């Protein structure tokens, strides 16, 4: 749980530079690591309005096996 | 103000596309 | 009358160039009404433009473009409008001229956007005629005093030269600069091209009669250039403009990352400079915040 | 004495038509999803 | 000035062509030079208003002569071009232009030529341009449309007989162009309709004069002559091939049904 | 033609239907062809569905009034009828085609 926020913070405000990390975290079998991927999407796209990240977040929100 | 209006309309169109994709996904999972 | 262009089209495959030239000068009078039948002879009217020895080959292009402009194939229409050359007078108020101008601007914007992120080695050279007509359209807004529209097209076309020229040539330099900065921060998303726009904005700001160093500092925070900010601050100290430099330091601490300020401190070290390091470290900023 | 003002208007209206169409379709899809 | 010179130049062509033995090369050069004169004198005017009717009339006569001369040396493209210009000079400026005496004959010539090239779809569209009265009344229009009816319904004997009663001598050339098709069409029926026909029996069917003309056409057609002078056309064995089930197509159709039942959501 | 409003197009199409109609009683139908083609182009460039459909129907009627079936065939071959057109215009377009 701590590392989930930590990994996201490591890539704060990095725009697409976090993509290689994000697709790694979002595809992980660990639900906490998928939560870390969501947080990394948030941190790497802080206020950029990037509709690609919004699309990914909405897709995970509507289709994910873990409520967290 | 023409360019600002045009760019805002472009962003609105892309946002609407995102919203429709999300709505279709949500319907797909809501059936399950 | 002239309900059929079958005869006029039949005046295309003769071996006398005068016959073909007269047929071309007869078709352009009816391309707006009988383009449907000339759509099937597009091949025979474009083979004339393909031939170099034909006198009216440029004209052969123009009429062809008109047919395509009526056919909806705007790509071939703009290609043949380019092939026509000087005969495509952009100053005309005809619907065909402005429609082809719009299609040309869109195609040039797409090509320029594609080339902007492309490596210099793979940068596809844009057609010279396309660039010429786009520059003429830019000059059209420059003469019509529509600076904002030209700024928008320059941003879309990734052409910073016209951007800077429109910013400088405009009567209201500060207002146009504020509009450009707002557009660059709110709409642009390419970052690297946004950084280029910020660079040219800083270039314009530095050359103003009274340099508005505050906007330069903000654009440099966006650009992440500690050296430039430190240089500006140190020449401000040398220039005796200490009040504006104090305001710059406070704005710097308010809205910049700690690593950026640490690099600025290292550049500043290399009395008043001690006060600058004090403000950039921030401790008085929290002093006033805590006191308030 | 207008430059690309007509070009801007054409682009804006071309985007407006698609925006209205997609907004109506999105409203219909949202009604289905809400149901 | 230019109009009078053009009229005299056309008079030269008219005198040369109206001679019982016109010179095709001289007339062709004369027409080629006449076209160049006509370009200056508002050839094929766009939206012809009340301009000089002399230019319109002169261009119409020159195009009529050129169209009638194109078939003299038996070429397609020149006739096509001259007819394309003549149609414009016939139907567009007909308000000011008088009714040409040779207009109906040349229009029927165009229709018969369209029949000769199997461009029947264009034939009907061009036929619809004429008034509905002269289609059933004027002989120059009646002959080609009746020939089209005979060709479509299969009256090939009437198609061959149409050569004898042509409305005009100029109709002759295109007739031959049609006839070469008819034979190759008639045999096409014979292979699929007649299971076996006598050698001489086809003489009236194929409209062959010399029995020798049968042999070359048969070896071109690859017809297996029989010992009893019977051509055996046993070729219906290549049936629609119901022996094979189009299981791929049927599976595709059923899968499309499943899609339209399930893919809707 | 001077104006460039959006809802006016919905009115504009009707005007065209009457604009040709008055010439139908003048029995000219030829001076109207150039105007019809120009307005059809200006409506197609503007994505005016109703005006484009009405102008296409009027052009087809004008072509068929003079038995110019080749011209109408070409026009329907290259032009694209608006899918979101009126039923009363769809009927005319289907009849002419």
């Amino acid at each position: 749980r701590g590392l989930a926020v930590g990994i996201a913070l490591v890539m704060y405000g990095r725009m697409e530079e976090a993509d290689a990390l994000i697709e790694s975290l979002c595809r992980d079998k660990d639900p906490i690591l998928r939560r870390s991927g969501m947080y990394t999407v948030a941190m790497a796209y802080c206020g950029s309005g990037n509709n690609k990240a919004i699309r990914r977040l909405l897709h995970v929100a509507v289709s994910d096996v873990n409520d967290d | 103000d023409l360019y600002s209006r045009y760019k805002k309309l472009q962003q609105e169109l892309e946002f609407l596309e995102v919203q429709e994709e999300y709505i279709k996904d949500e319907q797909k999972n809501l059936k399950k | 009358m002239i309900t059929s262009a079958a005869g006029i089209i039949s005046l295309l495959d003769e071996d006398e160039p005068q016959l073909k030239e007269f047929a071309l000068h007869k078709l352009n009078a009816v391309v707006n009404d009988f383009w449907a039948e000339i759509s099937e002879s597009v091949d025979k009217i474009e083979v004339l433009y393909e031939d170099e020895g034909f006198r009216s080959r440029q004209f052969a292009a123009l009429v062809a473009s008109k047919v395509f402009y009526h056919l909806g194939a705007f790509e071939e229409s703009l290609n043949y409008a380019l092939g026509a050359g000087d005969l495509f007078n952009v100053n005309d108020n005809s619907e065909y001229v402005e429609t082809i101008i719009a299609k040309c601007i869109d195609h040039y914007t797409k090509q320029c956007v594609e080339n902007a992120d492309l490596p210099e080695g793979e940068k596809k050279p844009i057609d010279q005629r396309l660039e010429g007509i786009v520059n003429k359209m830019f000059q059209r807004c420059l003469d019509d005093h529509k600076y904002k529209q030209a700024i928008g097209i320059a941003l879309e076309t990734r052409r910073l030269d016209v951007f800077e020229k429109t910013i400088l040539e405009s009567n209201d330099v500060p207002g146009m600069l504020a509009y450009s900065l707002k557009l660059c921060m709110s709409l642009m998303q390419n970052k690297q091209f946004r950084n280029k726009v910020l660079r040219v904005l800083v270039k314009i700001y530095m050359n103003l009669e009274k340099p508005d160093f505050i906007n330069v500092c903000q654009c440099l925070i966006f650009l992440d250039d500690p050296q430039a900010v430190s240089d500006i601050l140190e020449k401000l100290v040398k220039e005796d403009n200490l009040l504006m430099a104090y305001q710059i330091c406070f704005d710097l601490y308010e809205s910049a990352s700690q690593q950026f300020l640490s690099s600025v401190i290292q550049n500043l070290r290399t009395d008043q400079t001690l006060k600058m390091i004090k403000i950039l470290s921030g401790e008085m900023a929290i002093e006033l915040h805590l006191q308030f | 004495g207008s430059g690309l003002r007509q070009y801007y208007l054409s682009k804006i209206e071309e985007l407006q038509l698609i925006v209205n169409d997609k907004s109506q379709n999105l409203r219909r899809l949202q009604a289905q999803r809400n149901e | 000035a230019v109009l009078q010179a053009a009229t005299g130049m056309y008079e030269q062509l008219k005198g040369e062509w109206n001679r019982k033995s016109p010179n095709l090369s001289k007339c062709g050069e004369e027409l080629g030079r006449l076209k160049l004169v006509l370009l200056e004198l508002n050839f094929l005017p766009t939206t012809g208003t009340k301009l000089t009717k002399q230019q319109l009339i002169l261009a119409r006569d020159i195009l009529e002569i050129g169209a009638q001369w194109s078939i003299l040396r038996k070429d397609i493209p020149s006739f096509e071009r001259y007819m394309a210009q003549l149609k414009c000079y016939y139907f567009d400026y007909k308000e000011q232009l008088p009714e040409s005496a040779y207009m109906h004959q040349l229009l029927g010539l165009n229709l018969l030529f369209l029949l000769s090239q199997n461009r029947v779809a264009e034939f009907h569209t061009e036929l619809e341009r004429l008034p509905a009265k002269d289609i059933q009344t004027n002989v120059y229009i009646k002959h080609p449309v009746s020939l089209e009816q005979y060709l479509m319904e299969g009256s090939y004997n009437k198609v061959f007989l149409a050569k004898g009663n042509i409305p005009a001598e100029s109709y002759t050339f295109f007739i031959d162009i049609l006839l070469d098709t008819i034979r190759d069409e008639i045999a096409g029926c014979i292979e699929k309709a007649y299971e076996k026909i006598l050698f001489t029996e086809a003489t009236r069917i194929l409209f062959f004069n010399t029995p020798k003309k049968m042999t070359d056409y048969a070896k071109k057609r690859g017809w297996v002559l029989g010992p009893n002078n019977y051509y055996s056309f046993a070729s219906q064995q290549q049936k629609p091939e119901d022996t094979t089930i189009p299981s791929t197509e049927l599976a595709k159709q059923v899968i499309e049904y499943a899609r339209q039942l399930e893919m809707i959501v | 033609s001077t104006q460039n409003r959006r809802a006016l197009d919905l009115v504009a199409a009707k005007c065209y239907y009457y604009h040709a109609r008055v010439y139908e009683f003048l029995d000219k139908l030829d001076v109207v062809r150039s105007f019809l083609h120009a307005r059809l182009r200006t409506a197609t460039l503007r994505h005016d569905a109703d005006g484009q459909a009405t102008l296409l129907n009027l052009l087809l009627r004008n072509y068929l009034h003079y038995s110019l079936y080749d011209q109408a065939e070409k026009l329907v071959s290259k032009s694209v009828f608006p899918e979101q057109a009126n039923n009363n215009e769809w009927a005319r377009y289907l009849y002419y085609t």
